[PDB]
């Protein structure tokens, strides 16, 4: 069958280039287009430029012709697009496809000057002195994703709301909400559970009345 | 030339 | 390069539903224009080409028509599997291009956001920072303005805003504002506020605090 494969995730550091690969099977690679996509989540489509492996004959959009490449490893059925002084505008989700009909699942490119960083995990209780209670959890200066945020260790999981992360100079935030009966809590317990796999951390941080 | 689905479906 | 503009932004509605979405180009492009689908998390997928042509096994309530410069993508009865982000795309003249995209959405009655307001935790209050947060949770639809003030002015930088996809199961988003300070100047001020603008009233909602 025809496959395109590409990595999930790529990290790089600005200024630093990097080749992300699209490995082709399942079909005569010398008879197809091979196109790249960019996309930053949430937002549209771009055509970033074609090379059509028969002769490595190029087509790139204008706009990228200072910042992509496109080579190929014809030997191995791979497709390369290198990107030159990266910077956090080129952090985005990037597609090979043929002709727009078989796709890639995306490799997200994420440009961020940080090492593995494990995320500060914050209660948060209700206002000081302020039928239901909504409490959170804030996950705030951690790199790379993912995290894995639970509540309770996973047995409270209805009235959660575990929002996507954003990064922001170089480190990501996120943030859960859960919202319980005012009888459920502070009467009986609720911690936030938060673990980052890239830095081999687990933590707990029980939401706790203020004072 | 290009032909948009044409990999998939001639 | 060539101008796609989609219509209208998103369209919300029941299943069983017909719908009728717009591509109109800056120039004629004859009869090469294409119609994908995006789920979320999701590779686009290559729905109609060449205007009219379904791809096989694309279900056969889609179907494309118009010419020129105007053209129009038709579900005849929606189907929930078929909510997410629809764009056209140019092949008449490279670079190819794409419209900015028309998001199918489920219709639900509309819902205010129950709002709560989280001052900095004691324990990010040991350090050097401090973030109040605010959750907007469960409202319809998903059009929302949150202002943050602080001692009754707005401020908008050091502000991060994160959206929840529409939820599965009852069709209402909700979203995550997070205000960061440094703790110095957190302790400069006193009043915190999250202030939520939406459809469902004329008058903001309101959460505040006062350190």
């Amino acid at each position: 069958q025809v496959q395109l494969q590409q990595p999930g995730a790529e990290l790089v550091r600005p200024g630093a280039s990097v080749k992300l690969s699209c490995k082709a099977s399942g079909y005569t690679f010398t008879s197809y287009w091979m196109n790249w996509v960019k996309q930053r989540p949430g937002q549209g489509l771009e055509c970033i430029g074609m090379i059509h492996p028969s002769d490595g004959e190029t087509r790139l959009n204008q706009k990228f012709k200072d910042k992509a490449t496109l080579t190929l490893d014809k030997s191995s059925s791979t497709a390369y697009m290198q990107l030159s002084s990266p910077t956090s505008e080129d952090s985005a989700v990037y597609y090979c496809t043929t002709h727009f009909d078989y796709w890639g699942q995306g490799t997200t490119l994420t440009v961020s000057s940080a090492k593995t960083t494990a995320p500060s995990v914050y209660p948060l209780a209700p206002v000081c002195g302020d039928s239901s209670v909504t409490l959170g959890c804030l996950v705030k200066g951690y790199f790379p994703e993912p995290v894995t945020l639970t509540w309770n260790s996973g047995s409270l999981s209805s009235g959660v709301h575990t929002f996507p992360a954003v990064l922001q100079s170089d480190l990501y935030t996120l943030s859960s909400s859960v919202t319980v009966t005012s009888s459920t809590w502070p009467s009986q317990s609720i911690t936030c559970n938060v673990a980052h796999p890239a830095s081999s951390t687990k933590v707990d941080k029980k939401i706790e009345p203020r004072g | 030339p290009i032909t948009i689905g044409s990999h998939a479906h001639g | 390069d060539i101008v796609l503009i989609q219509s209208p932004a998103t369209l919300s509605v029941t299943p069983g539903d017909s719908v009728s979405l717009s591509c109109r180009a800056s120039q004629r492009i004859s009869n090469n224009l294409h119609w994908y689908q995006q789920k979320s998390h999701e590779s686009p997928r290559l729905l109609i080409r060449y205007t009219s042509q379904s791809i096989s096994g694309i279900p056969s309530r889609f179907s494309g028509s118009g010419s020129g410069t105007d053209f129009t993508l038709s579900i005849n009865s929606v189907e929930t599997e078929d909510f997410g982000m629809y764009f056209c795309q140019q092949s008449n003249s490279w670079p190819f291009t794409f419209g900015s995209g028309t998001k199918l959405e489920m219709k639900r009655a509309d819902a205010a956001p129950t709002v709560s307001i989280f001052p900095p935790s004691s324990e990010q209050l040991t350090s050097g920072g401090a973030s109040v947060v605010c959750f907007l949770n469960n409202f319809y639809p998903k059009d929302i303005n949150v202002k943050w003030k602080i001692d009754g002015s707005e401020r908008q930088n050091g502000v991060l805003n994160s959206w929840t996809d529409q939820d599965s199961k009852d069709s209402t988003y909700s979203m995550s504002s997070t205000l960061t300070l440094t703790k110095d100047e957190y302790e400069r001020h006193n009043s915190y506020t999250c202030e939520a603008t939406h459809k469902t009233s004329t008058s903001p909602i309101v959460k505040s605090f006062n350190r």
